[PDB]
């Protein structure tokens, strides 16, 4: 039965948490919005490899991953979860997570993410093979810049995305059922507080991030099986651990 | 795993 000093502290704790582990401040990805591939730099992405590609691709989601990680371990409430739910939850949705964080680096009005340094369209990631999956990505992104999230909005809800207890395997499901609530009560009181519930009904269906997800690990079998070498060898360990089958 | 290593 959290108090609403201490739910206040819970809101508080998720959105320090968030900014020191936001991976790029959302200033430095607004500045460089005008920073946008040439015709020329996309056509030399296009012309990469699928390896090459998949390789650049997995580093940077690993990358991206590990500042997920350190979100989780900062979160007030998911320390006290048991070593094997922290991983279970950790694995199911790092991806999700990662998915959510996108929007920050999406440019809505020309339909562009941030990727190497500079802002490209869902056509710089041709070579990968996935066309489906990148339209799928940016089309959810595209769905989230509607939402206009502040910073605070994006670590509570990230925290939910995380602290779900409808995940299988879990030890200690009624621990993860009273840190989820208590989550809840500090978006929704955070939102009360900002004039923001409306935005409750226009959050993505929770099958959606699911089905992103399992898209992911579909189009990774699809490369793994025609070049199982290449991701054994240059793949990040963690990668593999999260994503291979 | 590569998890719990990460966690500590
Ligand atoms: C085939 C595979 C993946 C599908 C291809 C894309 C969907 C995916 C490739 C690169 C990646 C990982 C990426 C980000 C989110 C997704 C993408 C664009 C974000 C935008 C997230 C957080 C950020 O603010 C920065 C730090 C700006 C990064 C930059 C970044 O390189 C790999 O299995």
């Amino acid at each position: 039965y959290a108090s609403l000093t201490e739910i206040e502290h819970l809101v508080q704790s998720v959105c320090k948490s968030y900014r020191e582990t936001c991976q790029l401040r959302l200033e430095d990805l607004l500045r460089q919005r005008s920073n946008i591939f040439s015709r020329e730099e996309v056509t030399g992405y296009q012309r990469k490899s699928m390896w090459e590609m998949w390789e650049r691709c997995a580093h940077h989601l690993t990358e991206a991953i590990q500042y997920v990680v350190e979100f989780a371990k900062r979160l007030s409430g998911f320390m006290e979860l048991c070593q094997n739910d922290q991983i279970v939850l950790l694995k199911a949705g790092a991806m999700e997570v990662v998915l959510v964080r996108m929007c920050r680096a999406y440019n809505a009005d020309n339909r562009t993410v941030f990727f190497e340094g500079k802002y490209g369209g869902m056509e710089l990631f041709r070579a990968l093979g996935c066309s489906e999956l990148i339209s799928s990505i940016f089309d959810f992104s595209h769905s989230l810049s509607a939402l206009h999230f502040s910073e605070d909005e994006i670590a509570l809800y990230t925290a939910l995305v995380l602290i779900n207890a409808h995940r299988p395997g879990l030890q200690e499901k009624r621990k993860v059922e009273q840190l989820q609530y208590n989550l809840e009560l500090a978006f929704h009181h955070h939102l009360s507080k900002t004039h923001r519930q409306s935005i409750l009904a226009k959050l993505p269906p929770k099958g959606k991030l699911r089905s992103l997800c399992s898209q992911h690990v579909e189009r990774l079998q699809i490369f793994q099986h025609l070049h199982p070498i290449v991701v054994q060898a240059a793949f990040p360990p963690l990668y593999k651990e999260l994503f291979s089958t | 795993t590569l998890l719990q290593l990460l966690l500590g």
